[PDB]
């Protein structure tokens, strides 16, 4: 698909994923959630190739889920990140590999702090303040680069994503029907219903 | 009593499996004897063609391995060429991987490890034979190296292998006691069969006609077994003197 | 055929119990006493090595207490041979771990993976089990000191206090006579001693006939720290505790 | 590979294997299965020859399969951990490829299809494991209770134990439990649930385990205390 | 005795038990009979029921075209041969656009019968086979037996009580061997021939089991009120 | 004891009994010869009428290996095909690699390595039949004989079956009358009569005689089924002969 | 065919006895004498040429082996097991260390993966243990000189000294008498060769002795000259002659 | 020991005549055959009250106009059905077609004898296997563990069987109806069953070619059972 | 090398010049000249002294002078300038360095020292590592060393390379 972003502020994470599903000349839906929850407090969106993103994130959700019921016990987002890399990183060599980029955001309940990854097909892990994937980074980490500040309240990082959306919509040909946008923290994971 | 129907050990430490392949090497009734020349390896056995509807030429226990390389066998003749067969394969192979004639002692080695992979594997019976390979090396000179269904395997300056192999193999002792060298000081190789022959007649106190023998021969560069005329010349010039 | 010689390793008897499991325990019983005690403040693992020689070269030698990672270690009772195959397997599946999630592998996981390898030859195979019972004594920031043990059959269970090998019978009667809840290391390490000096079917206990070990949150801030004791370590401890 | 076959009729008709497997389950620790109106709890038996034991650490005696789905057993301790496995990783895969959670009868099959292969295939033992298999559909709120054992037959329980001296509560549970009216709360479903292991156990101390499903994945295990006050009201009412 | 164990082992006087008592399933099974002219072979058998309410098994199997065989003794090892059979008989149609002649097609469950004579973990076929068949050589008679052996005869009977039946062939040699191009007394001689062999019971419509094959006649089987005309 | 129970186990003697037993099955089958003659060799086996339903001249017991080895053999004769099927695809892949059609000392070996193979272990069971076998290759005649064992060796003359003893006797007298050598036609004749001797020894049933060779001036080196007249030439000479 | 005998043949019996350890042990027991010593500059192992006829040429069969150029092994029990048992740890030392390293293994990581392989002998499928106990003398960089036993079970302890075979148990009460934490190389050599000779009946002399050290490394022995960290091996097999000019002041 | 495949000196498989010793000490199961239908009926056989009886599943769908009852090891049919299932959905697939009740019978016995040293041993239970096509009509099969499987009218199977088996005998007739053929099978199970027989502990089935294979509710059994009594007191 | 190394154990032989040979170009050849090895072999063996070239795709040559690499063509122009029968050592040690040499001036894919290596029958190998030394880089102009302080430095640290420490 087209647009994923993520912002990690003070508290929680930020993840803004967009709603546009274009397969050819027809935009067949207008309302897509590129995003799965691994655990309660670990979400992750993705981009890629078609059916390879969700197959993918799929696949990653019930391991995660396996181990969740296994040790009765969440993985902390370090962990998770790094189980996903591995994958993508053994996936890059395969037949046909996975043509699948994601940004994991998750609140380490353990160290009381947000943590963003970004992740691309490669198994390239990288942990960032913000991130995003594809084209999407070109406009966007100039904002990014100068209005965040670290010590942001969720409500800040949501205005300043908002800049971001609004840029976006500006200057990127594609139409990308707007975003959802969802929240990690302390207390789990929702979404932001008016954006 | 299962630990005496394969090769695992018993109480005593023992592999009866084993003791009793060294039973089935005596069941043909042949005796064997080696002996190294200067420039020669001479390899002697029993031939007994007991029925008269055999095909004598065919009757035989030594065996061609490779153009260098001779072997012996005591035991009966399905696991003899077994063993033969494999041999060949070996010596071929050895040739072709490394680019030189596989060596006597290298071979008997190989051979000695398979043999030694039977008595610790149970799916695999030990072969019932004792294995005597002779040739000239290129390295090591006049050669005799044997393998038993032990697994086990040893150079020897001469050897002797049988129902009557103590007999030879003392008749043999007290000759190398006498003249103190580790060979039969002579030039040509048909007097080293004379020798080889002469101490058989000796050591067992029978008499041999042509075709009670078969014998062969281990030069540099070539291993050939002798003819019945060839040995009937050769016992010739042993009544002779 | 084969079928002659097979000795069916992995059967029930008409009472329940696998054979070869049970065999293996009473091979187990006759082994080396090892000794786990797990305090507030960290773990020891004392073992006794088996009836030994004077010209046994002891501090390059090492047939009880084994490292699987920094965190974990463990104390073997039964067929060392036997105990080194799984140790390898244990430590490869730490680094594993490790490198998949990229966190120190937690203590049970780690106990229940060697735990189904041995239950894996009591199902099925065909092979006999491995005469091994561990001792496993470990930290993860979870549930912080462990002691776990498992046996041929491939069952573990978490203990404050316990020992495998020869008499572990009158072993965990003194355990669990003189153990207390708020008890520390050193405390830990005289009892551990103690116990072995009363069961051991040896004359007198030496430094020469032990191993021992701690996992110490006594390292520089909140980390844990192994100590494999030397032979001259081992037999200071003894002084101090008053044994010999 | 070993491909001996293990598990074989006898002259009888009998596969012997299959039956030891069953006599390793009666020499296990006792497990009970209640199910109330709303709720099924899970009781078991912990054997006070142990002590010295790290009860934080040790394997519980219930595992959760699923958010929804519990399961307990009796028998070989290290056999029930590779059920347990394949169950739990069944789970997942059944979400994912049906997008649904398991039904609690879906799952027994499938735990119940594992321990038959093992009564028929070359090389294997069968497990000596017999299992209580209990919790919710998904978006339903009647209560489920199955049982399995080696030979691989499954079946739906009102109530049942398996065990040592299982016999005995159940003995308890079918003289007691009335079918026209089952514990309507979560309270008389536990008391009759330790009443039952009460017959059997020894001490009502650590001994006893209870664990409480509800609908929606409402699972919950009781502590020391709150089973202790349970083991305390039955016998006070008992001095009469 | 101590060597019926398996088929892997020889016995002190040479025999091979687990053979022999896969050759004693055919003794019990139900008779069944082959013989044949110089145009026409023919295969007679009587089916057996379980009881009243069961029906009769089938004993006759078509392999080809040209070709088909009768059983006794383990229906299911027959499934297995006859399956073997279909597949050869296919292979040379398929491959080298030729009917398989009958000497070879015996040849071929031979060496099938006798791999599983000489290994270990399998056991022999529990079934003796009565394989007719017309091919380029005319009309043939095979009888199968699961120790490997295959022999080709004018008339032969196996199963229960088939004695009987082999000496009236033995007798009638001469006769029905010149039965040509007469179908139904070649079949008339088989219905005689297996009549030889019943005790108690006799051919009924739903009991008699009847196959043909000949030089202008494709293997066919007759059952039910087709084979009334015969009794 | 127990060591007769299992095939590849060694006896305190040193013998695998098992092979011994393998032996009694083929000391029980018909009687089958092998004659070496000038140009050649000569093969004949007794085949027992059980009874009139036999079909005559259709159950044939002698194999052709390639074109120019015949094979016969005494036992169970499934094990016998199965050994001739094995020496068929032996015999193809020699030719297929190296041309020339196998020799008969190289064809022996390839059945003696395979029939050897099964006193190897206790998974298979030893062959139950002695197989007389030769023909005509680049360096003449050849006749051999295997056992059960995987023992074999060239032969003047062969014999085994349950009339050997007999046909061995008569071989003998061959051997010691004719140290010139023997003509095809005659060992045809002389096969005929040895069949006929040997079958005192199976008087009881009446029998059917069966003959082929391989001559490389009679049949041009091939192997060919002795028929028709000069099949009942040797009848006759053999039924004169008892008489 | 195919090996059908996937089960193990080593099996706990009642009273918790592995039967084919055991009776591999008892094989060793028959087994002729062998030794070793370790001292501060080196280790000395040796064992007797049981020649079993005078036919046979005994310098042929070595009883003593080189398995890396700082490790040495001799064995008591039977030989063609000990023979196939250093092919395969002369291969392990470079396709599971020196092709992965680049350099030789340590001689305790050299003994542990013989020890695996003799305990796989005593676990897996269709095979008998192997019937001989080894003695491996080695040094390294970092552990300096070692001597190891390997037993039929795959364990192994390492010794100050030790001995195994016929004569064993008095044998190794030779060596405590003698032996301490402060002898030379030519110190172990001497003591090495008393004890040795009280288990030997006939001859003993440098043809019926067969003795090698781990000492100081040979440069001579090397081969090639030109890379100053090559100093060549530290196993040395002493000659016939070597062994009896010791024999003179014994 | 001896090999799983060994024969008896009899001519049998040892392994095959023993697990038919399991199938006697099975719970009842009884098929009727007529030209209105076929009737499945088994003992349920709770070895407590506390089991709920409803659990009990020994009559089974295979196909819409194919169904079965087990008797013995039950446990060992779930992989009959389930190839039993798989064999019928997949010649729809490949003919467009229902299957012919003996051919799915033949593909259902075709596993029996893949036993050896495939499947360690033999199954432990025999199957009903009752349906209709259009070729042959209503068929019941008897498929047992060696590999055969006879056709019947009616047949009983399980540890009441050869009483069960006398009394079919003398009750069945080429002219049942479906109804006659219910009661029947209530009868019968009533006679042979140790407990009292009602709607919990029994169960019926049937399979017509209007309304396919049908498992009978509790309800519509009891009333069956209901006029059974009534018919033998009125007389 | 290694598997030589086996071979000569397992065979209580020296090993030969033939045997490297015959493992090299097999291995070569199975790998269809992927494995980009182009090697000239020599040594002494109780055989004799040997000379041998081997391609990357699995071929082998014998000769009494061989040169390979993108300077062999300079280096055979002085070998076949200067080559003769019955050399002496110190005259092939000259002619091979010439050869080299000839390669180092005239191919830039050459350069910098020359290595030899003399295989003499009965002695020792002598490995002669740089045995010329004709490429020494002249002295700088100028030394680049900085003032301590020149680079700005952000943060400093100490890093822990050490074990978890007692106590
Ligand atoms: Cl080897």
């Amino acid at each position: 698909m087209d647009i994923i972003l993520g912002i990690r502020v003070q508290d929680s994470v930020i993840l803004a994923s967009s709603k546009a599903v274009t397969r050819g000349i027809s935009v067949l839906k207008d309302s897509d959630d590129k995003t799965r929850q691994l655990s309660p407090h670990t979400l992750m969106s993705f981009a890629g190739e078609a059916g390879d993103t969700v197959q993918f994130a799929e696949y990653i959700q019930a391991n995660i889920q396996l181990y969740s019921i296994r040790e009765d016990y969440e993985l902390s987002p370090q962990a998770v990140s790094s189980f996903v890399r591995q994958e993508l990183a053994k996936s890059i060599r395969s037949r046909r590999p996975y043509q699948v980029n994601v940004l994991i955001g998750g609140y380490d309940k353990k160290k009381n702090k947000p943590e963003l990854y970004q992740i691309d097909y490669l198994g390239t892990k990288v942990e960032l303040p913000y991130g995003a994937h594809g084209y999407s980074g070109f406009y966007t980490f100039s904002l990014l680069d100068h209005h965040y500040r670290p010590d942001m309240t969720t409500e800040e990082g949501l205005d300043l994503l908002k800049l971001c959306v609004q840029e976006l919509e500006k200057r990127m040909p594609m139409d990308f029907k707007g975003v959802i946008v969802k929240i990690v923290d302390k207390d789990g994971i929702r979404q932001v219903d008016d954006f | 009593g299962y630990d005496r129907h394969i090769t695992i050990f018993s109480p005593e430490g023992r592999l009866y499996q084993v003791e009793y392949a060294f039973k089935a090497t005596n069941q043909t009734n042949i005796n064997s004897l080696a002996v190294r020349g200067k420039d020669c390896t001479v390899v002697i056995s029993q031939k007994k063609v007991p029925d008269k509807l055999l095909d004598p030429t065919t009757v035989s226990y030594i065996f061609c391995i490779s153009r260098t390389i001779g072997m012996v066998v005591n035991g009966p003749i399905p696991d003899a060429r077994n063993a033969a067969l494999r041999a060949k394969a070996e010596a071929a192979e050895f040739r072709y991987k490394y680019g030189y004639d596989m060596p006597c002692d290298v071979l008997a080695k190989r051979m000695a490890n398979l043999s030694q992979i039977y008595t610790q594997r149970a799916y695999m019976r030990p072969l019932g034979v004792i294995l005597t390979f002779v040739s000239v090396d290129e390295e090591l000179g006049p050669s005799i190296y044997k393998t038993d269904p032990a697994g086990y395997y040893v150079g020897y300056k001469a050897t002797a292998t049988g129902p009557k192999q103590q007999e030879i193999t003392t008749n043999l002792e007290n000759h190398f006691k006498k003249s103190k060298i580790d060979h039969i000081n002579e030039e040509s190789w048909e007097k080293v069969v004379e020798f080889a022959i002469t101490h058989m007649i000796d050591a067992l106190g029978t008499e041999f006609s042509k075709n009670d023998l078969e014998v062969g021969v281990a030069t540099k560069d070539k291993f050939f077994t002798l003819s019945a005329e060839n040995i009937e010349e050769r016992l010739v010039a042993i009544a002779e003197q | 055929g084969s079928r002659r010689y097979d000795s069916r390793t992995t059967i029930f008897s008409p009472e329940g119990r696998l054979y070869q499991v049970e065999y293996a325990l009473e091979s187990i019983s006759h082994a080396g006493t090892a000794i786990g005690i797990m305090a507030s403040d960290g773990i020891v693992l004392a073992a006794e090595r088996k009836v030994t020689s004077t010209l046994l070269e002891q501090d390059t030698s090492t047939e009880k207490l084994y490292k699987l990672n920094d965190k974990i270690a463990v104390a073997v009772a039964g067929l060392t041979a036997d105990a080194e195959i799984l140790i390898n397997t244990a430590r490869i599946h730490a680094q594993n771990y490790l490198k998949t999630y990229n966190e120190d592998i937690p203590v049970e996981i780690l106990v229940r993976r060697l735990s189904d390898i041995k239950q894996g030859y009591t199902q099925h195979g065909g092979l006999r089990p491995f005469g091994v019972s561990f001792i496993y004594a470990g930290y993860d920031d979870r549930y912080g000191y462990q002691l776990y043990t498992s046996n041929p059959s491939g069952n573990y269970t978490g203990w404050k206090a316990i020992s495998v090998g020869a008499n572990t019978s009158a072993a965990q009667t003194l355990l669990q006579m003189d153990y207390k809840d708020d008890m520390k290391v050193d405390d830990a390490i005289e009892l551990a001693l103690k116990t072995l000096s009363k069961t051991t079917d040896s004359s007198a206990l030496t430094y020469d006939r032990l191993e021992f070990a701690t996992i110490r949150k006594g390292a520089n801030d909140g980390e844990v720290y192994q100590k494999i004791f030397k032979p001259q370590e081992i037999k200071d401890i003894l002084v101090k505790t008053g044994i010999t | 590979g070993y491909d001996r076959a293990l598990s074989i009729f006898s002259p009888d008709g009998h596969i012997f294997q299959v039956e030891y497997a069953l006599e390793a389950v009666k020499r296990g620790t006792c497990a009970v299965g209640v199910k109330g109106k709303n709720c099924v709890v899970l009781g078991c038996e912990r054997r006070s020859t142990l002590k010295l034991q790290d009860t934080r650490i040790t394997p519980s005696k219930v595992s959760k399969i699923d958010s929804h789905v519990v399961l307990s057993f009796s028998g070989l301790n290290a056999d029930s951990r590779i059920l347990i496995e394949k169950a739990r990783v069944e789970a997942q895969s059944h979400r994912l490829t049906l997008e649904d959670p398991v039904t609690v009868e879906y799952l027994t099959r499938y735990v119940a299809g594992v321990q038959q292969r093992y009564t028929q295939s070359g090389g294997v033992r069968p497990f000596g494991v017999s299992t209580l298999i209990a919790g919710f559909d998904p978006r339903d709120d009647e209560p489920k209770l199955y049982q399995t054992e080696p030979s691989g037959i499954y079946s739906s329980w009102s109530a049942q134990t398996i065990g040592r001296n299982s016999k005995t509560v159940r003995e308890f549970l079918e003289k007691n439990y009335d079918r026209k009216e089952p514990p309507a709360t979560v309270e008389e479903c536990v008391k009759l649930t330790v009443r039952s292991l009460l017959e059997v156990v020894q001490t009502g101390a650590k001994n006893i385990e209870i664990t409480v499903v509800k609908p929606d994945s409402d699972i919950v295990a009781l502590s020391s205390e709150e089973i202790n006050q349970y083991v305390t009201q039955i016998e006070q009412e008992k001095q009469e | 005795n101590n060597y019926d164990g398996d088929t892997v082992t020889f016995s002190p006087t040479g025999r091979l038990f687990q053979v022999e008592y896969a050759l004693e399933a055919i003794k019990q099974g139900s008779v069944t009979v082959g013989l044949r002219s110089n145009t026409h072979a023919v295969l007679v058998a009587l089916k057996r029921n379980a009881d009243e309410l069961s029906s009769y098994q089938k004993k006759i199997i078509k392999c080809d075209e040209h070709m088909g065989l009768s059983l006794a003794g383990l229906a299911p090892d027959a499934r297995v041969l006859s399956n073997y059979l279909r597949q050869q008989c296919n292979y040379s149609s398929l491959v080298f656009n030729r009917k398989l002649a009958v000497e070879r097609a015996g040849h071929l469950l031979c060496d099938k019968a006798q791999k599983n004579t000489q290994s270990y973990g399998g056991r022999p076929y529990g079934v003796g086979l009565l394989i007719i068949g017309y091919d380029k050589s005319g009309a043939h008679l095979l009888e199968f037996q699961p120790s490997g052996n295959v022999t080709e005869l004018y008339g032969t009977a196996i199963g229960a009580r088939s004695q009987g039946a082999k000496t009236y062939l033995e007798r009638t040699l001469d006769t029905f061997i010149k039965i040509d191009g007469n179908p139904d007394e070649l079949i008339k001689a088989g219905v005689e021939a297996i009549s030889q062999s019943l005790r108690d019971e006799s051919l009924t419509v739903d009991n008699l089991s009847i196959a043909i094959v000949g030089k202008d006649t494709p293997f066919t089987i007759y059952d039910g009120e087709a084979v009334a005309k015969y009794i | 004891t127990g060591y007769d129970l299992s095939n590849s186990v060694f006896s305190p003697d040193g013998r695998n009994f098992q092979v011994e037993y393998a032996v009694k099955a083929v000391e029980n089958g018909t009687t089958s010869i092998g004659i070496k003659c000038n140009d050649g060799v000569v093969f004949a086996v007794e085949k027992l009428i059980t009874s009139k339903l036999l079909v005559p001249q259709k159950n044939v017991k002698i194999q052709v290996v390639d074109r120019h080895i015949g094979c016969v053999y005494s036992g169970l004769i499934p094990d016998g095909r199965h050994l001739v099927n094995r020496g068929r695809e032996e015999a193809a892949s020699f030719k297929k690699l190296y041309k020339t059609p196998i020799p008969i000392p190289a064809f022996a070996d390839r059945l003696g390595q395979y029939v050897q193979a099964h006193t190897l272990y206790n998974s298979v069971r030893p062959f139950g039949v002695s197989t007389i076998f030769g023909g005509v290759d680049k360096n003449g005649a050849h006749l051999y004989m295997l056992e059960p064992s995987g023992s074999y060796w060239g032969y003047k003359g062969a014999a085994t079956g349950k009339g050997r003893q007999s046909a061995k006797a008569e071989l003998e007298k061959l051997v010691d009358h004719h140290p010139e050598g023997l003509s095809a036609r005659e060992a045809v004749k002389q096969a005929a009569k040895i069949i006929y001797l040997a079958h005192e020894d199976n008087k009881e049933k009446d029998f059917e005689l069966e003959i082929s060779w391989c001559s490389l001036s009679e049949t041009n080196g091939l192997h060919k089924f002795v028929k028709g007249d000069l099949l009942q030439e040797a009848i006759d000479f053999a039924q004169k002969e008892i008489n | 065919m195919t090996d059908r005998y996937s089960f193990s043949l080593t099996t706990f019996s009642p009273s918790g006895k592995l039967g084919q350890i055991d009776y591999a042990l008892t094989a060793v027991k028959q087994g002729v004498t062998s030794l070793g010593i370790k001292a501060t500059n080196g280790v000395v192992i040796a064992t007797e040429k049981k020649s079993s006829s005078p036919l046979a040429m005994s310098e042929t069969l070595s009883k003593v082996s080189l398995l890396t150029p700082d490790i040495g092994a001799v064995y008591s029990g039977m030989g063609p097991d000990y023979r196939v048992l250093v092919d395969k740890s002369r291969k392990v030392a470079h396709t599971s260390y020196k092709r992965i390293y680049g350099e030789y293994p340590p001689t305790k990581l050299l003994v542990s993966e013989v020890a695996k392989i003799m305990q796989e002998a005593t676990q897996s499928g269709g095979v008998r243990p192997f019937g001989v106990s080894l003695l491996i003398a080695g040094h390294d960089e970092f552990n300096g000189f070692s001597l190891y036993q390997v037993d039929p079970s795959g364990s192994y302890f390492p010794w100050k000294a030790t001995a195994i075979g016929k004569g064993s148990v008095a044998a190794k009460t030779f060596l405590e008498k003698r032996w301490n934490d402060e002898l030379e190389l030519e110190d172990a050599i001497h003591i090495a060769l008393l004890t040795l000779k009280e288990s030997v009946e006939g001859e003993f002399n440098g043809d019926t002795i067969e003795l090698a050290i781990i000492g100081d490394e040979n440069p001579d022995l090397l081969g090639y000259t030109g890379i100053p960290t090559d100093k060549g091996p530290r196993f040395r097999k002493l000659t016939s002659q070597e062994i009896n000019d010791r024999l003179e002041a014994l | 020991d001896r090999g799983v495949s060994t024969f008896s000196p009899e001519g049998r498989l040892f392994q095959v005549e023993y697990s038919l010793e399991a199938i006697k000490l099975g719970s009842t199961a009884i098929g009727i055959a007529t030209k209105e239908g076929v009737v499945l009926g088994v003992e349920k056989r709770a070895t407590s009250p506390l089991l709920e009886s409803d659990s009990i599943e020994k009559i089974v769908e295979i196909d819409r106009h194919i169904g079965c009852a087990m008797s013995g090891l039950t446990a060992d049919a779930r992989s009959m059905i389930e190839h039993a299932r798989t064999a019928a959905v997949t010649h729809n697939l490949y003919y467009d077609e229902d299957i012919n009740v003996e051919s799915l019978t033949q593909s259902v016995c075709d596993l029996a004898l893949r036993f050896g040293e495939l499947m360690s041993r033999p199954f432990g239970v025999a199957l009903l296997i009752a349906g209709h096509d259009a070729d042959d009509g209503y068929q019941l099969f008897h498929a047992e563990p060696s590999g055969t499987f006879y056709r019947y009218n009616a047949k009983a199977i399980g540890s009441g069987s050869e009483g069960a088996q006398a009394e079919l005998l003398n009750e069945w007739h080429s002219s049942l109806t479906l109804k006659e053929a219910e009661l029947l099978v209530l009868k019968i199970l009533k006679q042979v069953m140790e407990e009292k027989l009602d709607e919990n502990n029994a169960q019926l089935s049937c399979i017509t070619k209007q309304d396919g294979f049908k498992i009978y509710d509790n309800e519509k059994t009891a009333e069956l059972i209901k006029e059974l009594k009534e018919k033998e007191a009125a007389e | 090398g290694s598997n030589i190394e086996l071979h000569s154990l397992y065979t209580s032989r020296e090993p030969r010049v033939v045997s490297a040979l015959q493992m090299l170009k097999q291995h070569l050849f199975k790998y269809q000249g992927h494995i980009g090895a182009y090697l000239i072999v020599a040594g002494v063996d109780p055989t004799g002294s040997h000379l041998f070239s081997i391609h990357a795709h699995g071929s082998t040559d014998v000769g009494y002078y061989l040169s390979l690499g993108s300077g062999s063509l300079a280096a055979m122009a002085v070998l076949e300038s200067h080559w003769k029968q019955d050399l002496t050592k110190e005259e092939a040690i000259k002619l091979a360095s010439d050869a080299i040499q000839a390669g180092i001036w005239n191919d830039l894919g050459s350069g910098s020292n020359v290595d030899v290596c003399v295989m003499e029958i009965g002695k020792d190998a002598e490995y002669l590592r740089n045995y010329l030394t004709p490429n020494v880089r002249e002295e700088k102009q100028k030394s680049y060393k900085f003032p301590r302080g020149t680079t700005a430095v952000l943060k400093e640290s100490i890093v822990n390379i050490c074990d978890i420490q007692e106590e």
